[PDB]
DNA sequence: AAGAGTATGGGTG
DNA sequence: CCCATACTCTT
């Protein structure tokens, strides 16, 4: 859920190099913030190190 | 408290095979991009031009990408990272012995 | 995640949910200009929720779940015997490790251990993959993986090649004094049990009635050299606590060496003159002389000189056949008097220590192995058994017991007459019984230790 | 007054059980106390190096 | 006289003391308890009746209506025990309870009966106990262990000067009810009493006294006596008793009635007191300073002033004496106190106590109990009333009341369940009396203070716990007035009661899965006593004294069989003859001695009663009429033993095995073994696994048959008769005519358990031990269970063993085993494993079990039938498919690539994904059984129909047997009637039976009888058709499964484990070991005849362990085998029966005045030959645990078999042929295979899966985990100095995520180097510390 | 008004 | 069970 305890906009993507809604999906879009969902396109391990 | 364990997906297995393959640095980057492009059914989901753009270096031609893709397609399982059904079937048939009846 | 599509919840997530709910309700009440009598209660509950999240149970009563069990907070994860420091940082579970039951390998050398090959195939898997790819047997990593899965005949030769000089670490819990972890060279065996050298058990405090051990594999060159040069069993011979040797024979070895180095008054082949230990061995094997026969043997012994050289002297010694046979195992540089007696545990330990102090380390290892082999062989040859008739009761036990009972009865009658008190009578009865026990023990031991023979 | 070759009667065996169980309980319970002592000894002298 | 089962093979007995009381049924403790819980009771003292009466009637606040309990009832269970085990459901019965709602009119005397409505309601299910003392919960057998807890009552104790550094002891008393609040009284180093309520803040002891409406004068009168000083114009003359002066020294010259008894400075002697008593001294002369420190009792007021002069319990002074002198108060009451006794503890506590009224005490009690809230008079009064004086919040039970009255030396036994003022007063007076050195403290570990609580009482307590909650709900729902329509059914909800009962029977601490290693395991488990559990102790806060052997354990608790480890002394075993009182206290039987004559009277005495008598030992010689041969006998009198005269004996023991338990009574020559090794052997004997073929011990104690029969693992004849049908799976007995009920076909049918999985993944299998046509009687054994041989317990095998060292292969408890042992499958075991596959329902469609998996080849589907389930009898290995299943992957958009895939290959492959059940890696076996459970309403597949048809055939056959018997009898009657008149004989014989009904006769009874017989025949046919239909309906009923579950399929695999090095073996004397080597046959030592041995054991293990029983067992087994060898040699060369019976009679006659008499003259030749055939492998022998065989008898038996008397022979080396130098002890021992198999121990790992949080390898062999490298291993590596080994162990082997990959790649490439990084756990720790609001970070 | 002593609470196994 | 701290009686 958005703004919840597991929100992808705060803590990171739940899949590698993909945003939550699905506009950007590959390595060519690395380091891009999707304007719709607000999720960055990066590795999914950032959820271990973002508070 | 049981925290859960780690599982091996198709991409984890493919990356494990990539790490133990004698690739160069550029070849390993291309292989990383290609494996990232593979979906759960084992097919490539983007054209090779997208991969070449995602590499980010202008010194690399499409033939090197093709060679790396051909090498990756011989990983286990055979036929993975194929462009379409015809390519997958041809790759699978290429590994058969010549004594097959048909 | 559980079967049936239920995610359940964790304690930390529940505490966070409680804090967030209280905070949101307090925000809404504050922005609505609610009466103070309710916002004070809401603030108190928010304080309690934050306290429970940070450290549950420290202040007041702990908040529990549905199982009447208090929830775990951040402090619970940080501290305790189940916290990060003691469970994950000061100790951890590792790869390249195994465990199983231990048996005894009597044929092994001191630096060797017996490893099952089914365990060794799993432990050394990447080494086998590399070796298969190195000699062209496999062209890809998946080919080597499939070959190892199918367990073809060539992978066993590869495994025998990859473990040739690669040490392993054996450990038995609990570890007390750093001798609970040692390094050994593996020997591949059939079965599922680990074979252990009999001379190291005392260091491990191990016995073969259900004990298990763990095995670890060093990976890098530095770790392998540390295992060979620091932790190898042939380096740990002296105790770090007091300096005494720890690889000391016990039980069967001691019994066999003691039995072979004894003398009997009238044994077969007594009173003959032999050219050397080899003639004594030939006589014993041929059945022409007894192992306990008292004979004279020509013995040549070496002594270190002032500058550090060995000088030999030859003379006739009055000894037994078994002592001359045992003399063939002793290395050069030790006196013949070290074996010309009946050898017990203390004598064997002193002999090993003398060899170490005079000659060095490698001769001591060789000597210890030879001692173990000889002791086992002659303990087997003796045929020593245990029977009900070996426990001889002294014939005077009944009369001693009767006299003690008579003394107890007379002192009891004296107490009845009133001549003594309670404590004095109790102490005197105890003393009488102790004296009777000492008399019985002395009689039994005197009867047991001697026998009569015909000259 | 009996040994193990002759054999004990019921009363003597019942008497010996007291000492047997006392020794077994002591052995079972001092293991948890020696470890605390060795832990404290290691903690106090962890960093001493030549 | 011997039974049929025993006469086949008689075991020779060396016991010499006759038996006066037979061993009782070994499972009475469970059966009696549950029967007491369940059975109807006219009185409300036990079971469900007590629970129902203790709550009902339930009355509302208004009082216009109430609910009244009438009676309860238990219905018949739906399924049987076996059916419940097959289906996996609980074996239980429904509870029907009759309630009555009564309504009362308003404005009328008392309550007018407006309307009464009676209804029978359903309360829930109650699990039932089987015939063997177990419960089937969710298809699995379970055992509820009895608890040894602290008895209710009052207990006086003290500390041993440990709390105070002065070494002064402090006393205390405690009142423990069955349910309620604790009440404690205690002393302090200042001789002041204090009262504690439920372990809370300390209070002065007079608060409770003031809370009971007591004035200070009354308190002083209760706890002190009176001394009268009178103003008599002679300096306050006093009325004195001489005994009062004892224990004091004269303050001045003691002269009375013109006689100077004592002088100043002289202590008063006993002679002076006697002289005072003789002279009857009443008046004394004392100075006015004699009341300098004396304490006045009551209150004196001057009538003129009208004001109080001195308060109660105050020390007087000279000025106060002058004040009372001028007022003319010729009566002053002081308190008689001393230093030796009569302490002022009550007065000093009263002075220290702050409150001096009746209302403030309640306020203080309320504040202490409930702080943080303002007090209230009504609240405090209600709290005090409900604390100890309410029947709904405090119950001192019947045993509690009995103990309370016993401890206070009362005369009555019965009483109320709540405390009273007099009870507290008596407790306080007793505590003060203890303080004054006039009594003794109690012993907590005494078995008269510890009580036994069994399953029935616990079930009753849980049922009452549920019932009070239901009562609260009913009272809350009864406030609304709708009595015109409401019914009791809508008022009570059965959910809480059923939930509580299920919780108790499924997840209690004392409810466990039954141990099913062998019959001895089950017997031991069902007779276990625990000090733990709810209301018991904890293994870390127990103490040494509770773990000790107490003198009162004699004959009640086994002093040997206890676990070793944390739970030593807390888990106990019941002794053989032990029972319990009606109050729950252990008692043991004794024989009554009258005038020096021992009789057959048996009295069961408890621990309290036992200590008041002189009880003789069972090792006491007796005459023929029951006279002690000696004059001084050894006896226990008051917790200690000594010699006593013949006329002082009160009781004697009934047996020499009274002290030990069932497990310890199975060890032969136990009196020659040390207690530690006896404990080890008793523990190890109940973890042996059954083998392929059972073998009787050949050296036993005589308890094997009792354990085998009372365990319930065998088939025992319910009635006598003849074996009509025998088969490997069923037995049919034709009952005797004198044991048959009217109007029945007398047959018994026994269906045997074949190859069934146990709770420990072992095999349960029964085999018949009877032949077709032989007679049987009630109680005979028809089929042997696991580890049973002709009705005797058989846990191991007989092995030929030598005691010698063999080349270091038996070093430090190792065992050398011959190859012939392996070749004969003597220690091979069967193990059965279960696997399950569940098909559920998803949102995208339901999962299907099918054989059409699109992505697998034809070879992998060869072993599956048409329904997708593996065949019975298939050999499977790791990775094979057991049940085929597919999961709906869901609809998609069907892009042209997916359309191409569907068109080319198919549509099935594109809609489902494989989710089959497969054999786990490292597992193999044979498929022996498949079970299919289907939800009601779902169509069954062909496999389920086949299973149901097979299940129906058996029931049809069972009914057909009885139907055939009955119809044969009826047609015999028909033929008998028809022959009498119009006889056809041969012509009638030619016609079939059915045609006989058509034939008729005249209008006499010759036709009415035939009509009656035809009607009976039709009725029989209809009855049996109805029975068959009922059985079919029960069989075809659907299964109720979990929500969202469609089907379940269970597969059973069977494997055989052989013996191999690394397996653990043991004997019965605590001699365990591990196999080190399997030796070829020609390497073993052998004797003059060329016979080798099976096992070689190290003699060095005997002398230090002091377990000498094994040597004697070896000698006696050698002798028994010799006798068997003589019998076998006689049988081989066919000889006369006369010689055989002569030799067997000689063998049975051996011994010195043994109590067993066997006479073969009453045996027929066939019986003698059968017995001789059963004795050709050795004659079995029994030696009781303290009445066994002597060495002389063993030597005589050796001489009878022509064997050396020493028990030692000459052996030869198998490898060289040379004779060993000394004789070796060779004989036969009983060996066991323990459930510690090296197949289950060996485990290794290279790499695998890791935890999600810590990123470290998992733990356990099931998870393919790694080994833990703890702090001690780190210390060892630090002491070695191996820094690189430690760093490699810490980073690239556990939780350095990049380092693991780099290390693996380098190892494969042939480069042995590492690049360590930061462990992930340190990052986790940093994040966790930051989440606490603390800034921790790395520098530079 | 200091000073020695006692009841209460925390951390340890 | 052992050590540190707030409250109580004594010189
Ligand atoms: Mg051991
Ligand atoms: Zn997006």
């Amino acid at each position: 859920e958005r703004d919840g305890l597991f929100c992808a906009r705060i803590f990171g993507p739940v899949k590698d190099y993909e945003c939550l809604c699905g506009k950007y999906k590959r390595l060519k879009h690395r380091g891009v913030i999707c304007e719709k969902c607000g999720v960055e396109v990066t590795q999914t391990k950032v959820r271990r190190e973002r508070m | 408290v049981y925290q859960g364990e780690t599982t091996q997906t198709l991409q984890d297995y493919l990356m494990w095979q990539v790490e133990l393959t004698p690739f160069s640095d550029t070849d390993r980057a291309i292989a990383t991009s290609i494996v990232d492009a593979v979906d759960e059914t084992g097919y490539l989901t983007v054209p090779l031009e997208d991969i070449l753009e995602s590499i980010g270096d202008e010194e690399i031609d499409i033939d090197e990408v093709e060679a790396v893709l051909k090498r990756i397609q011989r990983f286990d399982p055979v036929g993975v990272a194929a462009k379409d059904l015809r390519d997958c079937l041809l790759i699978q048939l290429s590994q058969f012995d010549k004594t097959t009846p048909w | 995640p559980l079967d049936g599509g239920r995610f359940a919840t964790s304690d930390l997530n529940d505490l966070y949910r409680r804090v967030i709910n209280r905070n949101n309700r307090l925000k809404r009440l504050l922005d609505l200009a609610a009466p103070d009598i309710i916002v004070r209660n809401e603030k108190r509950m928010l304080q309690e929720a934050v306290d429970a999240l940070l450290d549950n149970g420290r202040r007041g009563r702990a908040i529990t779940g549905s199982n009447k069990r208090p929830l775990k907070s951040l402090a619970d994860m940080i501290k305790g015997k189940q916290g990060r420091f003691r469970q994950n940082l000061l100790g951890k579970r590792v790869d390249y490790s195994g465990r199983s039951v231990i048996t005894v390998g009597p044929y092994l050398r001191l630096h060797q251990c017996g490893l099952p090959k089914k365990m060794a195939l799993e432990l050394f898997k990447p080494f086998i993959y590399g070796k298969l790819e190195l000699r062209g047997l496999a062209t890809t990593i998946k080919a080597a993986k499939k070959m190892v899965e199918r367990e073809e005949a060539v992978v066993w030769d590869i495994l025998d090649e990859v473990i040739r000089e690669h040490p392993v670490l054996l450990n038995r819990a609990p570890t007390l004094h750093r001798l609970g972890i040692q390094a050994f060279e593996p020997v591949l065996i059939e079965g599922k049990a680990i074979q252990l050298h009999p001379l190291v058990c005392a260091a491990y405090n191990a016995d073969f009635d259900g004990d298990q051990m763990a095995v670890h594999v060093p990976l890098t060159l530095e770790a392998q050299l540390e295992a060979r040069a620091l932790m190898m069993s042939t380096n740990n011979i002296l105790s770090p606590a007091n300096g005494e040797p720890i690889i000391v024979p016990s039980q069967d070895v001691v019994l066999g060496l003691y039995y072979m180095t004894r003398d009997c008054v009238n044994a077969k082949g007594e009173g003959m003159v032999l050219t050397g230990p080899k003639e004594a061995e030939r006589l014993y094997r041929s059945g022409l002389a007894s192992l306990h026969a008292r004979v004279k043997v020509r013995i040549t012994e070496y002594e270190k000189d002032a500058n550090g050289e060995l000088v030999a002297k030859t003379s006739l010694k009055d000894t037994t056949v078994g002592r001359a046979i045992l003399w063939m195992i002793v290395p050069k540089g030790l006196p013949y008097s070290i074996v010309n007696q009946a050898l017990g545990k203390k004598a064997i330990s002193k002999m090993l220590n003398t060899c170490y102090r005079i000659l060095g380390l490698k001769p001591t290892v060789i000597f210890a192995d030879q001692i173990m082999y000889t002791g086992f062989a002659y303990a087997a040859r003796s045929g020593a058994s245990v029977g009900i008739d070996d426990m001889v009761i002294p014939e005077k036990k009944h009369e001693i017991i009767s006299e003690a009972e008579a003394e107890v009865a007379e002192i009891q009658e004296q107490f009845q007459s009133g001549l003594v008190t309670a404590g004095e009578r109790y102490n005197k009865v105890i003393d009488i019984w102790a004296a009777a026990n000492d008399r019985v023990s002395k009689a039994m031991m005197d009867n047991l230790q001697t026998e009569t023979v015909i000259n | 007054t009996a040994n193990f070759r002759e054999g004990l009667n019921v009363l003597q065996y019942f008497i010996s059980t007291h000492g047997a169980r006392k020794g077994l309980a002591d052995t079972a319970l001092k293991t948890a106390n020696s470890g605390y002592l060795t832990r404290r000894l290691v903690d106090v002298a962890q960093d001493l190096v030549v | 006289v011997y039974s049929y089962t025993e006469k086949k093979r008689i075991r020779k007995d060396f016991g010499k003391r006759p038996q006066v009381l037979d061993v009782p049924y070994l499972l009475s403790i469970q059966l009696d308890s549950f029967q007491k819980f369940i059975e109807q009771d006219p009185e409300g003292q036990y079971g469900l009746e007590a629970a129902f009466r203790s709550v009902f009637p339930i009355q509302s606040y208004s009082g216009n209506s109430e609910l009244q309990y009438v009676s309860y009832r238990l219905g018949e269970p739906v399924f049987d025990v076996q059916e419940c085990q097959i289906r996996g459901v609980t074996y239980s019965a429904p509870l029907r309870v009759k309630l009555r709602l009564v309504i009362y009119e308003r404005e009328a005397p008392e309550g007018t009966v407006k309307d009464i409505k009676e209804q029978e309601v359903y309360m829930g299910e109650i699990p039932l106990m089987t015939d063997n003392g177990t419960f089937v919960i969710n298809g699995t057998e379970r055992v509820i262990v009895s608890q040894l807890h602290r008895s209710p009552g009052v207990f006086f104790d003290s500390d041993k000067g440990k709390t105070h550094s002065s070494g002064k002891v402090l006393y205390n008393a405690r009142i423990i009810p069955y349910r309620g609040s604790w009440l404690d009284f205690e002393f302090d180093p200042k001789d002041n009493l204090f009262v504690r309520i439920d372990r809370r803040r300390k209070l002065p002891a007079t608060i409770i006294l003031r809370a009971l409406n007591y004035t200070t004068e009354q308190i002083l009168d209760l706890f002190f006596e009176k001394v009268i000083f009178e103003i008599r114009d002679n300096k306050l003359q006093m009325e004195l008793v001489p005994e009062r002066l004892r224990g004091e020294t004269a303050s001045f010259d003691i002269e009375a009635n013109g006689k100077v008894y004592v002088e100043k400075g002289r202590r008063i002697t006993a002679r002076h007191i006697r002289q005072l008593e003789k002279d009857d001294v009443k008046l004394i002369e004392v100075p006015v300073e004699y009341i300098a420190g004396k304490v006045v009792a009551k209150d004196y007021i001057d009538e003129s002033t009208g004001e109080l002069i001195c308060a109660a319990n105050m020390e007087l002074s000279l000025d106060l004496l002058a004040k009372l002198s001028q007022s003319g108060h010729k009566r002053i009451e002081t308190l008689f106190t001393n230093d030796l006794d009569h302490g002022p503890y009550i007065s000093e506590t009263l002075r220290v106590d702050p409150t001096n009224d009746r209302l403030s005490a309640l306020v203080e009690i309320y504040r202490m109990m409930r702080p943080g809230e303002p007090p209230t008079r009504e609240a405090a009064e209600s709290l005090f009333e409900n604390l100890f004086f309410s029947e709904d919040r405090y119950d001192l039970s019947a045993v509690g009341r009995m103990k309370f009255n016993r401890s206070l030396l009362r005369e009555e036994i019965e009483g109320s369940g709540i405390l009273s003022k007099d009870d507290i007063i008596d407790v306080m007076k007793k505590l003060i009396d203890i303080r004054n050195g006039k009594g003794e403290v109690d012993d907590i570990d005494h078995l008269g203070n510890r009580r036994i609580r069994s399953v029935g009482e616990m079930a009753e307590n849980q049922f009452r716990v549920g019932l009070v909650r239901v009562e609260r709900a009913v009272k809350e729902r009864l406030s609304l007035g709708d009595l015109d329509t409401l019914m009791p059914q809508d008022m009570i909800n059965a959910k809480p009661i059923s939930a509580a009962v299920k919780e108790f029977f499924g997840s209690s601490q004392l409810s466990q899965f039954m141990d099913q290693n062998n019959p001895l395991s089950e017997i031991t488990h069902k007779r276990r006593i625990s000090a733990l559990g709810p209301g018991g102790l904890t293994r870390e806060r127990a103490g040494f004294e509770v773990r000790d052997v107490h003198p009162t354990h004699y004959g009640r608790v086994c002093p040997i069989e206890t676990p070793e480890g944390p739970n030593i002394g807390l888990i106990n075993s019941l002794s053989v003859y032990a029972q319990t009182n009606e109050y729950g206290f252990l008692e043991t039987p004794y024989r009554k001695v009258t005038d020096g004559v021992v009789t057959d009277e048996i009295h069961y005495l408890s621990a309290i009663e036992e200590g008041n008598y002189v009880i003789a030992q069972a090792n006491s010689n007796l005459d023929e009429e029951g006279h002690f041969v000696e004059d001084l006998v050894t006896c226990r009198s008051k917790g200690e033993s000594s010699l006593f005269s013949r006329d002082q004996v009160d009781y004697m023991d009934v047996s020499t095995q009274q002290v030990v338990s069932v497990g310890a009574s199975l060890i032969p020559f136990l009196e020659h073994d040390d207690a530690n090794r006896a404990l080890m052997g008793a523990n190890m004997q109940r973890q042996a696994v059954p083998t392929l073929r059972a073998d009787k011990p050949l050296v036993g104690t005589g308890m094997e048959r009792a354990v085998a029969v009372d365990s319930g693992v065998t088939a025992v004849a319910k009635r006598g008769g003849v074996v009509q049908y025998v088969d490997a799976s069923r037995i049919v007995i034709k009952v005797n005519e004198d044991e048959m009920y009217p109007g029945e076909a007398g047959i018994d049918i026994y269906n045997l358990t074949k190859y069934t999985r146990s709770n420990q993944n072992t095999c349960i299998n029964q085999m018949p031990c009877v032949s077709l046509g032989e007679p049987v009687e009630r109680g005979d054994v028809l089929a042997d269970g696991p580890s049973t041989d002709l009705g005797e317990l058989a846990l191991g095998q007989n092995m030929r063993v030598a005691f010698m060292p063999w080349n270091g292969y038996n070093f430090e408890d190792s065992i050398l085993v011959s190859e012939r042992v392996v070749q004969e499958d003597r220690f091979t075991t069967i193990h059965i494993q279960e696997l399950a596959c569940v098909s559920r329902d998803t949102k995208l469609g339901p999962e299907e079990i099918t054989a059409d998996i699109p992505n697998v080849g034809e070879a992998a589907l060869s072993k599956l039938d048409e329904s997708g389930i593996v065949y019975i009898g298939a050999e499977v290995t790791g990775g094979d498919i057991l049940v085929g299943k597919v999961t709906p992957k869901g609809e998609t958009q069907l892009t042209p690539e997916e359309k191409l895939l569907r068109a080319i290959f198919g549509e099935k492959a594109s809609d489902v994904k494989d989710s089959s059940l497969r054999v786990p890696n490292g597992v193999s076996g044979t498929v022996i059984d498949v079970q299919v459970f289907t939800r009601d309403g779902v169509e069954k597949d062909k496999r389920a129909l086949e299973i149901e048809e097979m299940q129906l055939k058996q029931a049809k056959k069972d009914l057909s047997e009885e139907l055939q018997i009955l119809e044969a009898g009826l047609f015999s009657r028909i033929r008998a009637v028809l022959v009498a008149g119009g006889v056809e004989a041969e012509k009638l014989d030619k016609l079939p039976r059915d045609r006989w009904l058509e034939l008729g006769l005249t209008d006499e009874e010759k036709q009415n009888q035939l009509e009656q017989l035809a009607e009976q025949y039709d009725e029989l046919k209809h009855e049996f058709e109805k029975k068959l239909e009922a059985k079919r309906r029960k069989i075809t009923q659907g299964d109720d499964l979990a929500p969202g579950v469609l089907k379940i399929v269970k597969v059973y695999l069977a494997v055989k484990r052989r013996i191999q090095p690394g397996d653990k073996m043991a004997g019965r004397h605590g001699n365990k070991g591990v196999i080190s080597k399997i030796n070829p046959i020609e390497d073993m030592p052998y004797d003059e005849n060329g016979t080798p041995v099976d096992i070689v054991l190290n003699p060095l293990g005997v002398p230090s362990r002091m377990n000498i029983g094994q040597i004697l067992e070896t000698h006696l087994g050698m002798a028994a085998k010799g006798i068997g060898d003589k019998i076998n040699a006689m049988l081989k060369q066919q000889q006369e029966v006369a010689k055989l019976r002569e030799f067997i009679q000689r063998a049975y006659d051996l011994g010195a005045d043994v109590r067993q008499k066997v006479d073969l003259s009453t045996f027929s030749d066939e019986e003698v030959m059968r017995l001789a055939e059963n004795l050709r492998k050795g004659m079995p022998i029994a030696t009781p645990v303290f009445d066994g065989a002597k060495e002389a008898e063993i030597k005589e038996l050796l001489k009878l078999g022509d064997l050396p008397t020493s028990g030692q022979i000459r052996l030869y080396d198998g490898r060289t042929g040379e004779q060993f130098e000394r004789p070796v002890t060779v004989g036969y021992m009983y060996m066991l295979k323990l459930n510690h198999l090296v197949d289950d121990k060996m485990h290794a790992r290279s790499t695998g899966s890791y935890s999600l949080v810590t990123q470290q390898p998992l733990g356990g062999k099931a998870q393919f985990g790694g080994q833990r490298f703890g702090e001690m291993e780190v210390w060892a590596l630090e002491a070695y100095g191996a820094a690189y080994t430690l760093q490699e162990m810490l980073t690239v082997k556990s939780d350095d995520v990049n380092g693991r990959t780099k290390m693996y790649k380098n190892i494969v490439d042939g480069n042995h180097q590492m690049e360590p990084g930061m462990p992930e756990s340190f990052n986790v720790l940093l994040k966790e510390i930051r989440s606490l609001g603390i800034n921790i970070e790395l520098e530079d």
